[PDB]
Order: C-alpha cells, then structure tokens, then sequence
C-alpha cells in the first residue's frame, strides 16, 4: 500500500489517496479530508515478524511518505500565496527523515516564505543557516537576491 | 557507618581549607531489610514517587556516554526508538 500510495504521491493523485487511507484506517476517519493527519494516523500493522527479507519496511515509508508530502503540500501553499500556513508543514518536514538536500530547500522554502511575509532579518537567518548545512547553495543566493531587492539594499541584492 | 564528606580546594597550593563535614549517620539491621522499606525492587515499584529512589539509579548503575553524529541526515529518529522501541516515560 506504501508503494501503491509512493506512485499515486509521484503522479498527483492525491484525492484518490486520501480516500484510499480513509479506507485504511477506520472510515470514521472520514471528514478528515487532510492527508498529512491521515498519513500519520496511518499505523503499519506489525514489528515484521520472522520473514523474508526486503529492500525496505513499511515504516521507512511512512517515514519517506510524511516528508515527501510535507515538502509537496508546503511548496504548493507557497507558490499559490499563503506563506503562513507553510511554516507549520514547511516546520513538520525538517522534523521527520529529512535529507541533508531536502532540508537545505525547506531552509530556502522558509527564507521565502518570511520575505513575502516581510521578516527580512529572519530570512536571512534561514538562508544563512541554509549556507552553512548546505553542499547546493544557489537556490539561497537567489533568495537573498530577491530579499534584497524587495528591501532595496541594491548593491547586495548585485553582490549575491 | 557514620558518614563523612570530605572537600579539597584546588587552585590554592597551599592545601588549605579541608572542610571536613559528618552529615548523619547510617544504621542497617537485617530486621529492616526483612520488611523492605530502604529496599529498591524492580518491576511492579516503577512509579517512581521518592526521588531519592532515582538518584540510586543513577548513583549505583554503571554509566557510558556516547555521541552521535549523522553526517547525512538529520536525526529526529532518537526520541521515537526511546518512546516506541523503548517505550521511555
């Protein structure tokens, strides 16, 4: 079901999952129309008993589902323009199996999400601490680019 | 036993100020133990309502600290292998 639900989260299916999980756990989780909620009430039946072996285990799935959605769901509310209800979700991907890459761009994600807010200062803490963990340090800059130029500190806005 | 706390100053090389202090007194009979009462027993007494019982955890059991570092990942995981795996109050 992890997997089925792995391509159903790649190809953009979401209302067919949603119900899926409803169906999963108890329908009683039935107006709980939220996925993220869903995927965590999502409980994997067993400690894996005595069996043959796999490349991978229902729980490092829920653990690779809860972050994949969370950085989905949280570019989504940025693009279309609600940058206050990203940072709970953009906050409940770092928490969680979260890839050195995959949070170097929540950090980016969240120094956006605090510009078009305009929080320059606390931007600016985001994407410096995005620098320091990160090895794919462009998307910052650009950040910090568009930071300034929505400020209009012009000569450091040309300097990133 | 009757129970002495000692003190050594170390920046002063003189030797000075050995503070020497007798903080009670400690008597033992096996007609206490035979009821309990200073016993420490393990399972059933788990809640844990004189403090003094945990630091006698910690003072008698034997201690080893480690440090973890995940150079590639993050690390989040701790607190749900001592809740769920250990199931930790």
């Amino acid at each position: 079901v992890g997997l089925q639900a792995a391509l159903w989260l790649s190809a953009d299916r979401l209302g067919d999952l949603a119900l899926l999980l409803e169906t999963l756990n108890g329908s009683q989780s039935g107006a709980s129309k939220d996925l993220l909620l869903l995927l965590k009430t999502w409980s994997p039946p067993a400690e894996e008993l005595d069996a043959p072996l796999t490349l991978q285990d229902a729980q490092g799935l829920k653990d690779v589902l809860l972050t994949a959605f969370a950085y989905r769901q949280g570019l989504q509310e940025l693009i279309t323009g609600n940058p206050d209800k990203a940072l709970s979700s953009l906050h409940e991907a770092a928490s969680g199996l979260c890839p050195r890459p995959v949070l170097v761009q929540v950090y980016t994600a969240l120094g956006s999400c605090h510009r078009k807010m305009g929080n320059p200062q606390r931007a600016l803490l985001y994407l410096v601490a995005a620098l320091k963990e990160g090895s794919a340090w462009g998307p910052p800059l650009l950040e910090a680019s568009r930071l300034y130029q929505q400020l209009g500190d012009t000569t450091a806005e040309l300097e990133s | 036993c009757t129970v002495l706390l000692q003190i050594m100053e170390r920046e002063s090389g003189n030797c000075p100020k050995d503070r020497y202090v007798v903080c009670g007194r400690v008597f033992l009979s096996l007609e206490d133990l035979s009821t309990g009462k200073y016993l420490l027993t393990f399972p059933k007494k788990k809640p844990i309502e004189h403090m003094e019982d945990l630091f006698a955890l910690l003072a008698a059991f034997h201690k080893s600290c480690f440090q973890i570092t995940s150079p590639g990942y993050a690390l989040n995981s701790m607190k749900v292998w001592l809740l769920e795996h250990m199931k930790c109050e």
